[PDB]
């Protein structure tokens, strides 16, 4: 509901956050499953689903 | 004898399927 009243009657309704949420799909949706970086590994298992 | 081992040393060739925004 505060989404909604925060963007109720947008360009249409969102039409913006409908777009920038598509690109958040990033940092998931991927086969990766835990992203190494250096000697440093932080594992998504638990959550990728 | 290539063929019959279709059906000689053949490389095992291997894709996935996978699912990505839900297809």
């Amino acid at each position: 509901e505060n989404i909604y009243n925060r963007l109720g009657e947008d360009l249409n309704k969102w039409q913006a956050l409908l777009v920038q949420i598509r690109k958040a799909r990033g940092t998931f949706d991927n086969a990766e499953t835990k992203k190494e970086f250096g000697p440093v590994v932080i594992d998504y298992g638990k959550v990728q689903s | 004898a290539w063929t019959q081992v279709l059906l000689p040393k053949i490389k095992n060739v291997v894709h996935e399927l996978r699912i990505t925004n839900q297809v």
